[PDB]
């Protein structure tokens, strides 16, 4: 039922219980959640409602989560039964749960974990305790054809039965047709195939309280269960990763985004555990090591995802990776996963334990629901702002820049309808003074810059007038990293301008100033992800809520406006807030760039001959 | 928030008042009493948040003083 | 608005008549400036005229603009007047019988305003100060229900046409209830004192229509602003225009009263501010603030009355409706409807501070500055455009005679718009005629 | 070894 | 040129949203 | 004689080169901005400048985004 306001009046199936003030939980039947910071048993609700349900929206005070089969799932493998979510509910619950919400919880958790998945002796096993679900499962023309067939085509016969290694995934997506989850459950303890290794923990390790509650979540009564944990770029996030590999001791199998990735995994590996590095190996075209005797073995998607022959020995080394059987698998940058390519590896590699680990998980082309079985649910998203109060990451200071258009300019984007746009506003005089005087301010402060243009010819063309290092897509990696350690060392130059490979393609040093002029065009999530990669938490201005300074540079009138509301919009689900400012105090005084709108009409010509 | 007190001490002394009284000069204790009133509720009148005080001084002891006109 | 500029617009026979009142006389000089209230109490007891020259010289040079501020203040007021001294002097004096009441006030004597309620004795069905200001509070909510056209509030169809005088609501179709319109909107907004105080305004500007005297009606008025809170006074020794007007003010709410024919009547604080007008009540304990505003645009109600959802709902989409709660987001799109419906962005972001729940007061500023700053920006960007009928005279051939027309046409003041580089202009089209006969009147001249 | 066993339940209690 | 400069700085005043702010009249600068 | 007697609107640059796009193109179809004025005003007949603003209102509308 809906109010002539459009609100939803659920006040009628919400009976009301006087202990208001006292309860800070609203459970509205639409499976929605919603908390109040300011009550003081806040804590109590917030590690209640991390565990059972996905959170949504973290503002200051008052935050919605979300209930999800997913997400129930993920509570119930924890250890909890429906009786203690029932009664923990009504307890903080202002109002009396719908019985909807629990039906809904009711037949969510009564069948979760029922369908077990064995990888054994390289066969994949699905068994039960209810051999009628089973049984009546066979029906499903999908589980027939995914069933393992005989030498003459027969099909394969708690008893278990083996399943064709290609048809994992579609049984994946099957069983959830089912409403019979498969479990994502590992012997930790109980492991005799594979033996541990001599790899332990460095007394240097720390466990942050997050960081240390994650992993123990992951850790159900002690085995360890595939998922997807969220952290902020440099909270220890591979130290995690590092730290969960350690525990489980098994054999150990990396892969990264990019070559810089597969580097730092193995610094962070050296770094933390005691596994000598003969066993260390990276399974990269350029650095080549022997796979045998190789107990975690580092590589990236592409390295796994040519379809395309590779060299010879990297042929064996994936025939060696294909006969081994991996106690633990980790992937970073979970968001990539989702695309086919990178799917694919999924099937090709045999692993137990598969770990999750990224800063975001908001693929824009919301091909996520599938990585709920790709992997598996949740584990868990640290509060990015409790983060910023406890001092492990830096209080960003995030602003939005208006830039005005030059009247020449906007007429020019005004007479093109096509995707022909993007260099004019890109290229905006206005924007160029106001990145200038960014730069000059925060250069007289001493400050770190970071300047990211995902346009090739914008980034050169700023760059260059600006008299600042460039890098896009030739990125020729020893100059690069040449680069990187003068803005790291060099306190004359600390203005680096960087192109799109600013994502993942490379290692980003902590800074403090990060101005972006041009973006994808409404990855939410990448751009995001980018600022939470760039500012890193540094000494000095912890007590002050502003010690990162961030800019985003818009062209207004422009349709840019409506990609950064599309785009922030994630940041705001963090609570994140920006501050617009039209006009830059003190850019009258200081010389800047194109004073005289007779250059700005020569930028004009060089950026229309570029159509 | 301008509160404004206004503290009158007045001098009381009988023996003064009553030289006074016997010079039958124009002015006596009961002129200067109807004075002091008639400015302390001009005071109280000039704002809301205007208070008065009235103590007088005797030889004995200070005593705390405090139909068509206004109630208080 | 505030009440003495109403009281500087009005006739001098109803300042005298006014003046008869010891209570208006209370009144207007307690709303004096301070240096007006020591120069009436240095006038208080002077039978004689002041020389003018003998009164400025009281006051400090510098302050020489607050004095005079006050002294034109005083004489609009007509506290005192010029007398012809002789000589040809113009000295100044108070108006006797302005004088003689204020007297009558202060020193005492003359007759009370009326009579104590010991003559009926104790009231047998006496309420209580909560119950009266929680009595006002529902009169004043259900007057905006009915604002708001919630079939709820059924109200006299009197004051159904006192609104329409006023014209908030216009009775364009009869028989269904009239459309609330944008300056109906705007006072919908406003705080509950403002509120009151327009809507008295409004009142005092159509008094005569209902054939009420309004020099009774401001002398109750004051009368009830000077009297007490919890104190009930006889209905008795009135006009039945007063009476009616008595009425009027019980269905509003700022007086109680049991029964019509009950002659004791309760002012409420409301009422007792209401000379005030929106100033002066500087210690407005105001209901809690049930408002949360996040950083992502959601409101967040902890509200239960339709009133309250209605006035959110002017700017903000609503989402969910709980019994004790209400979520709600701010948009650009509710916002520009709002505007489109005549509610500055002002009104708004003053509504929500005032409506401040206690945990943002926390907050060093009450709200979060980015929603203030996109709500006025929304505004703005709603009348980006600037619209100007005129007419455009460009066929100027001679400087001197653009000059000399400019020129001209500022003296009647019907220019829009000036370019000497162009020699071009825009004027209204009122202006118009004028400055086209003037110009052919030269061109004969000529 | 602190990965055997955590839960937060006990710390959910009336008071 | 010191008038090209003056008309640059007169245009860049005629914002959008500073026009409006300046006709009706935190971070370090 | 000949001298015009409708509605000017005054805007921003942007705004303007908006306009002159408007008028130049025949994105409203007839050249109803028959000629501007000033360098910041503009002279229509007011018998399109609603539906003119509306083409703004649009414009604004296009650089913005829907919650």
């Amino acid at each position: 039922k809906v109010d002539e306001y459009g609100a939803k009046d659920y006040r009628l199936q919400m009976p009301l219980k006087d202990d208001h003030t006292s309860r800070p939980l609203w459970v509205a039947p639409d499976g929605h959640i919603f908390l109040e910071a300011f009550s003081p048993v806040y804590k109590y609700a917030q590690d209640f409602l991390v565990a059972i349900a996905e959170p949504v929206c973290r503002p200051t005070h008052v935050h919605e989560y979300k209930l999800t089969a997913y997400s129930l799932y993920a509570a119930v493998s924890v250890g909890l039964q429906t009786s203690d979510i029932t009664e923990y509910l009504r307890k903080l619950s202002k109002t009396g749960v719908p019985d909807g919400i629990m039906q809904f919880i009711k037949l969510c958790t009564v069948s979760y974990g029922k369908v077990k998945l064995v990888l054994k002796h390289n066969r994949y096993f699905v068994e039960s305790c209810h051999p009628d679900v089973i049984q009546h499962l066979l029906q499903d023309p999908v589980i027939r054809e995914c069933r393992l067939r005989n030498s003459e085509g027969e099909a394969t016969e708690t008893v278990s039965f083996e399943v064709k290694q290609e048809m994992i995934e579609e049984l994946q997506k099957r069983c959830i047709h089912l409403e019979y989850p498969l479990l994502a459950e590992y012997d930790f303890r109980n492991d005799s195939v594979n033996p541990d290794i001599n790899i332990d923990l460095k007394p240097t390790a720390v466990l942050r309280p997050y960081q240390e509650k994650s992993l123990r979540k992951m850790f159900g009564n002690g085995r360890a269960r595939s998922g997807v944990i969220v952290l902020p770029c440099g909270a220890g996030k591979s130290l995690v990763g590092v730290t969960a590999a350690c525990t489980v001791r098994k054999r150990c199998l990396v892969l990264g985004n990019s070559a810089v990735s597969v580097e730092q995994w193995k610094a962070q590996f050296k770094m933390w555990s005691t596994i000598d590095d003969s066993q260390i190996c990276r399974f990269t075209s350029d650095a080549k090591d022997k796979p045998i005797g190789c107990s975690v073995a580092i590589s990236t998607y592409s390295m796994l995802g040519h379809t395309t022959k590779r060299s010879w020995e990297a042929e064996r080394v994936m025939e060696w990776l294909k006969t081994q059987e991996w106690g633990l698998m980790i992937l970073d940058e979970v968001h990539t996963i989702p695309a086919k390519m990178f799917r694919r590896v999924l099937t090709i590699v045999q692993a137990h334990c598969k770990l999750g680990l990224t800063a975001t998980l908001v693929r824009e082309d919301d091909k996520i629901v599938d990585l709920n079985f790709l992997i598996g649910p949740k584990l868990y998203e640290a509060n990015w702002m409790e983060l910023q109060n406890n001092g492990y990451i830096a209080k960003v200071q995030c602003a939005e820049v208006w830039c005005p258009m030059s009247p020449e300019f906007y007429r020019e984007y005004v007479a093109i309808k096509t995707k022909k746009r993007i260099l004019l506003y890109t290229m905006n005089p206005n924007k160029f003074r106001a990145c200038q005087f960014l730069i000059k301010f925060h250069e007289r402060r001493n400050d770190k810059i970071i300047v990211f243009a995902d346009n090739v010819f914008a980034l050169k063309e700023y760059a260059i007038r600006l008299n600042k290092p460039y890098i896009y897509g030739p990125t020729s990696q020893g100059e690069r990293m040449q680069i990187l350690q003068n803005f790291k060392h060099n306190p004359k130059i600390n203005t680096i301008f960087i192109s799109k490979v600013g994502d993942t393609s490379f290692d980003l040093p902590e800074a403090n100033v990060l101005i972006q002029i041009s973006s994808h065009g409404g990855s939410r999530r990448q751009e995001a992800q980018r600022l939470g990669r760039v500012l890193r938490a540094k000494k000095g201005m912890v007590a002050e809520e502003y010690n990162a300074f961030f800019y985003s540079l818009v062209s207004q009138d422009t349709q840019e406006m409506a990609y950064s509301t599309k785009r922030q919009r994630f940041l705001v689900d963090q609570g994140y807030s920006f501050k617009v400012i039209t006009k830059l105090a003190g850019m009258e005084e200081e010389d800047l760039a194109f004073s005289t709108k007779e250059e700005q009409q020569q930028l004009l010509q060089k950026v229309l001959a570029a159509t | 928030d301008e509160l404004n007190l206004l503290v009158i001490v007045v001098d009381a002394n009988p023996i003064w008042w009553g030289k006074q009284a016997l010079k039958e000069s124009q002015f006596t204790l009961s002129k200067c009493i109807d004075a002091v009133m008639v400015l302390g509720n001009s005071h109280l009148f000039m704002n809301r948040s205007n208070k008065l005080a009235v103590i007088a001084s005797h030889i004995q002891e200070s005593r705390f003083l405090y139909d068509g006109k206004y109630e208080l | 608005r505030n009440l003495q500029e109403f009281l500087g617009g009005l006739s001098p026979g109803v300042l005298d008549r006014l003046y008869g009142h010891p209570a208006t006389c209370l009144a207007v000089f307690r709303e004096l400036p301070s240096l007006a209230k020591n120069w009436v109490m240095r006038m208080l007891f002077l039978e004689q005229p002041l020389p003018q020259a003998a009164v400025a010289l009281w006051v400090k040079k510098e302050f020489s603009k607050a004095q005079e501020e006050s002294t034109g203040l005083l004489s609009g007021l007509r506290i005192w007047h010029t007398q012809l001294l002789p000589g040809g002097l113009q000295g100044l004096i108070l108006n006797p019988i302005f004088r003689q009441n204020l007297r009558i006030a202060l020193l005492g004597g003359g007759k009370a305003w009326s009579d104590d309620t010991s003559q009926l004795g104790p009231d047998k069905h006496a309420r209580d100060v909560p119950s009266l200001d929680k009595y006002a509070e529902e009169r004043w909510e259900v007057v905006l229900h009915f604002m708001v056209g919630s079939p709820s509030a059924a109200v006299s169809q009197d004051l159904a046409q006192l609104l329409s005088q006023a014209g908030l609501m216009k009775s364009t179709e009869p028989g269904e209830p009239p459309c609330i319109t944008s300056a109906g909107f705007q006072f919908l907004l406003l705080d509950t004192p403002a509120q009151l105080w327009y809507f008295m305004l409004q009142y005092l500007q159509t008094a005569q229509s209902r054939g009420m005297d309004l020099v009774e009606i401001l002398s109750f008025l004051f009368q009830l602003s000077f009297s007490t809170l919890g104190k009930d006074y006889s209905v008795e020794g009135m006009s039945d225009s007063l009476l009616n007007f008595l009425q009027h003010l019980r269905e509003f709410g700022l007086v109680f009263q049991r029964k019509r024919k009950s002659r004791r009547y309760y002012p409420t604080r409301l009422a007792i501010n209401l000379s005030s007008g929106v100033s002066g009540a500087g210690g407005t304990v105001h209901q809690p603030g049930f408002i949360v505003v996040e950083t992502n645009y959601r409101l967040y109600a902890y509200t239960e009355s339709e009133l309250q959802i209605a006035l959110i709902a002017l700017f903000s989409e609503m989402l969910y409706r709980f019994p004790n709660m209400v979520v709600a987001q701010v948009t650009r799109e509710s916002v520009q409807q709002a505007i489109a419906s005549g509610i500055t962005a002002q009104q708004i972001i003053h509504f929500l501070r005032t409506r401040a729940h206690p945990v943002m007061l926390k907050q060093t500023p009450v709200l979060p500055p980015t929603i203030t700053d996109q709500i006025r920006l929304w505004e703005l960007e709603r009348d980006r455009l600037r619209f100007t009928e005129g007419v455009l005279y460009n066929q100027f051939l001679s400087q001197v005679d653009f000059e000399l027309l400019l020129a001209h046409a500022r003296e009647l003041g019907v220019l829009v718009f000036e370019n000497s580089a162009k020699r071009l202009m825009v004027v209204t089209p009122a202006g118009h005629s004028d400055v086209k006969r003037f110009w052919k009147r030269q061109k004969h001249s000529s | 070894r602190w990965e055997g066993g955590y839960e937060r339940t006990w710390e959910i209690l009336k008071e | 040129g010191t008038s090209s400069q003056a008309e640059a700085a007169r245009i860049l005043a005629a914002s959008w949203p500073q026009n409006r702010e300046d006709e009706e009249k935190l971070f370090p600068f | 004689v000949n001298v015009l007697k409708g509605v000017l609107i005054e805007c921003d640059p942007a705004m303007k080169q908006f306009l002159l796009y408007l008028d130049e193109s025949n994105a409203l179809g007839k050249k109803f901005i028959i000629q501007d004025i000033d360098d910041t005003h503009v002279f229509v007949i007011a018998e399109l400048v609603n539906v003119l603003q509306e083409r703004v209102g649009e414009l604004m509308d296009q650089n913005a985004f829907s919650l």
